[PDB]
RNA sequence: ACAUAUUAUUAUCUUAUUAUUUAUAUAAUAUUUUUUAAUAAAUUUAUUAAUUUAUAUUUAUUUAUAUCAGAAAU
RNA sequence: GGAUUAAAACUAGAGUAGCGAAACGGAUUCGAUACCCGUGUAGUUCUAGUAGUAAACUAUGAAUACAAUUAUUUAUAUAUAUAUAUAUAAAUAAUAAAUGAAAAUGAAAGUAUUCCACCUGAAGAGUACGUUAGCAAUAAUGAAACUCAAAACAAUAGACGG
RNA sequence: GAGCGUUAAUCAUAAUGGUUUAAAGGAUCCGUAGAAUGAAUUAUAUAUUAUAAUUUAGAGUUAAUAAAAUUAAUUAAAGAAUU
RNA sequence: AUAAGAAUAUGAUGUUGGUUCAGAUUAAGCGCUAAAUAAGGACAUGACACAUGCGAAUCAUACGUUUAUUAUUGAUAAGAUAAUAAAUAUGUGGUGUAAACGUGAGUAAUUUUAUUAGGAAUUAAUGAACUAUAGAAUAAGCUAAAUACUUAAUAUAUAAAAAGGAUAUAUAAUAUAUUUAUCUAUAGUCAAGCCAAUAAUGGUUUAGGUAGUAGGUUUAUUAAGAGUUAAACCUAGCCAACGAUCCAUAAUCGAUAAUGAAAGUUAGAACGAUCACGUUGACUCUGAAAUAUAGUCAAUAUCUAUAAGAUACAGCAGUGAGGAAUAUUGGACAAUGAUCGAAAGAUUGAUCCAGUUACUUAUUAGGAU
């Protein structure tokens, strides 16, 4: 039949209706004892210009078509070289709209920055009349003001605390509640392996038919995937 | 698509059908001719046994 | 340096021959075509030599391109 | 392919104490174009460049896996009855095995794997010619003919040593 | 041995090699090609290769903690001595 | 599967390292020497120049031409006609020389070689010349005449042909029969054109090369693809340090020869395969196929007949030259082939034999006492 082979477009673009592709073949070396790749780059011709540098193509000989061309394209079988131009074509616009994003939100962090520096008021200043104002009964128009400067409609001891909070404390709760569950987690199926009574009783309960029937690792990972939707499907 | 003047398929095999082969090349003659010439009948003998062979 | 021989090349010069392509002929031949003599046969027809007519096939000269080769330069 | 690259040298502009090719003198000597001494120019210095050469050496390309010990530092860690002790790496020194012409190498010059550079008797020769690069000195690339049966390394025993 | 010798030639006769010190490590490093070489598991295939999925032992990124004050370039200073 | 080393360093030792030797061989030369026989080879050099003779002829059953005899005719013999037997290949014709033979100049590959269970454009109304089968073979002209040539007729969009001769018999030139030729068609056989992949010496101190150059489109040309050639219009490509381009050198190869344990290396004489050439260059004709050992023109050399002439020994033998070096100006067509012819036969320096030469191989070249 008509000789085929595969290879790699490494050229296109540059001709009409013509590529460069690699096709590498399996020779054996007497000299070094060795079975080598042997290369060479053939033009073949593409009539529907639909290859491009990186696909890998299989190539059919043909008849003669110039002085040079003798095989044609005959199957993309990978086509990488094209998926990288519709790629780059996206990532123009796709990073276009996000740095359009992104320089609207650094002007507003400055606008906002800019404000904050326009207004003498300091947080311990107005935390210093919340806390003297709540101690004294001197309602100033200031504090109306503080209302606003802050959303802080009522001026309670209560209600200082929570214009200091920091997210650090937020971030010492939500770490220990992490630790709880894997303590827990781990805990349960280690007691639950301990006992095979237990054991079996609790796959059965949670839904599991003929546990004792099991293997220990088809078994272990049920007991794993229980003891997991016992503490975090709950919670 | 296929290079523009090329033919996509490859030309069908042709296949001997060894009856029609022995029909067009050895036939038979057609009229039991007269041979009653000396050089004809040596033909005719030369004729039916190469179509034999 | 150089004097030699050989080869290759060319935006050059000359060029056999050939191919292709131009223009021309009161060009030749055949047929057609228009007439015209001479001759012959018969009692219009044929032949030959001319003229007109187109057609095909050649010939001569001519235009252009390429070309063995030689010259010059490298 | 690229970059960097001692000293000397070179192209400009500064600087120039000391040192110091050369040069001119003083000695020494049979002679002294030297060793020693004097005066001491370039250079040695800085700024901006050119050039890409050294015994540019560990005369030992880089990477990975692996193999028996000791000593000595360093680092990290651990412990305590708190200052040592116990661990794991690195470096260095001396070694086993192995390797090697041996000298020796010693975690490689061992056991293996991967990649690169390079060599094929001496002399001629890193020369000639050509080419490339440089302001230049030069640098890179790099032969052949003729001649010879030499030439070279480690080690051994001598002889000799101002 | 009806040949023998000699000259001219061919093949064989050590790379089942080497490069500290004998011919031979590039001044050094960076890095392109390499038709150079190169991890693990599983499944396919047309099979030491390809593809897909998965993995972290090579190679990297960012932090945290501890440690160190060297090497480049630039700027600003000091010191003994010399003439 | 078959793998050996030796001499030479050094005062001596080990090692590095070259050189030489031991083996086989030749397309061999030379020196000395030499018996017979059988077989295999023989200008590697100047693709230098060539005296002389040969190497391609054959057909009379294509057409003409020339005799002799007999018979008939011709009232005197010049001629004619037919039969028979001969002659003619200095007239017109047919077939044959694209092979074989010789040589290795050119050729490093758009061309050449080798290989592949390769390919299409998806190769002509090509048969070159035999086989099988079927059909046809007509009319004029031109030449002295024809199987010469020319123009027509009819034969698979349809196109595209031809030829008679010999011998008998019967007829009144014609018809049959036999024999040998001619043309067409279909298939076979033999045999052709084109392309791809892979490999094929040295130098980079030849590093850049290319400009129809790389690709696209269209026409011309061809049986047929393609910048293969010619014409037009576009794109800016293509090759290259895994060596482009350039230069030098060389015919290539094997189930051939030599050598080695082998991988390999060498040769390319001999046997066989392939290519190229026939003093040099180009072009054209015929043809399926030729830049033909043809033709044309030119170049070089020679020759005689002095013509827009002939010849060119790389056919055989042979001569001169060159060189260290390579042979008979032999016999035969008996054999195997080839060409012509219907046959009888003719031709054949293909070929087969012999000669020359230890160039190679083999056998023999007296045994017992
Ligand atoms: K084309
Ligand atoms: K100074
Ligand atoms: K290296
Ligand atoms: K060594
Ligand atoms: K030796
Ligand atoms: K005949
Ligand atoms: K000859
Ligand atoms: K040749
Ligand atoms: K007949
Ligand atoms: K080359
Ligand atoms: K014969
Ligand atoms: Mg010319
Ligand atoms: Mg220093
Ligand atoms: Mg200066
Ligand atoms: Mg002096
Ligand atoms: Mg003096
Ligand atoms: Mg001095
Ligand atoms: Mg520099
Ligand atoms: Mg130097
Ligand atoms: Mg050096
Ligand atoms: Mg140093
Ligand atoms: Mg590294
Ligand atoms: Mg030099
Ligand atoms: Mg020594
Ligand atoms: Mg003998
Ligand atoms: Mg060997
Ligand atoms: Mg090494
Ligand atoms: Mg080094
Ligand atoms: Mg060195
Ligand atoms: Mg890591
Ligand atoms: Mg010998
Ligand atoms: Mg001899
Ligand atoms: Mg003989
Ligand atoms: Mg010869
Ligand atoms: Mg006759
Ligand atoms: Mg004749
Ligand atoms: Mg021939
Ligand atoms: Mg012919
Ligand atoms: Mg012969
Ligand atoms: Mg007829
Ligand atoms: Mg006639
Ligand atoms: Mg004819
Ligand atoms: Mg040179
Ligand atoms: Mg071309
Ligand atoms: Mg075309
Ligand atoms: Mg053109
Ligand atoms: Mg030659
Ligand atoms: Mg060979
Ligand atoms: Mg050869
Ligand atoms: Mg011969
Ligand atoms: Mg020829
Ligand atoms: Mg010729
Ligand atoms: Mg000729
Ligand atoms: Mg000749
Ligand atoms: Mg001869
Ligand atoms: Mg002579
Ligand atoms: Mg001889
Ligand atoms: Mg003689
Ligand atoms: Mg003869």
């Amino acid at each position: 039949a008509r000789q085929n082979f595969l290879g790699l477009v490494v050229s296109q673009g540059k001709m009409q209706k013509t590529v460069k592709v690699r096709v590498e073949t399996k020779v054996f070396n007497k000299k070094i004892n060795k079975e080598l790749f042997h290369r060479r780059d053939y033009l073949v011709h593409d009539e529907g210009e639909i290859s491009r540098e990186g696909d890998l193509v299989r190539i059919e000989a043909t008849r003669p078509l110039s002085k040079r061309k003798f095989f044609a394209i005959a199957e993309i079988i990978r086509n990488k070289g094209q998926q990288f131009a519709l790629y780059e074509s996206e990532a123009q616009l796709s990073v276009a709209k996000e740095e359009a994003q992104k320089a609207k939100e650094f002007l507003d962090k400055r606008s906002v920055r800019e404000n904050k520096l326009n207004e003498k008021t300091t947080l311990l200043r107005d935390i210093r009349t919340i806390q003297d104002a709540l101690s004294s009964g001197s309602t100033p128009k200031e504090l109306l003001e503080i209302k606003q400067r802050y959303g802080i409609q009522d001026f309670s001891q209560e209600t200082v605390r929570q214009l200091l909070q920091l997210d650090i404390s937020g971030l010492e709760v939500n770490l220990e509640k992490q630790r709880s569950l894997i303590d827990r987690i781990q805990t349960r199926l280690s007691e639950l392996l301990s006992n095979d009574l237990k054991c079996d009783q609790f796959l059965k309960d949670h839904g599991v038919e003929d546990p004792l029937t099991l293997k220990k690792n088809i078994k272990k990972n049920l007991l794993r995937k229980h003891v997991m939707m016992d503490m975090q499907q709950p919670s | 698509k296929h290079p523009k003047g090329s033919h996509r398929l490859s030309p069908k095999v042709n296949f001997i059908d060894v009856d029609n082969l022995i029909a067009k090349t050895v036939a038979e003659p057609q009229s039991i001719k007269s041979s009653n010439g000396s050089a004809q009948k040596v033909r005719l003998q030369k004729a039916e046994l190469r179509r034999k062979f």
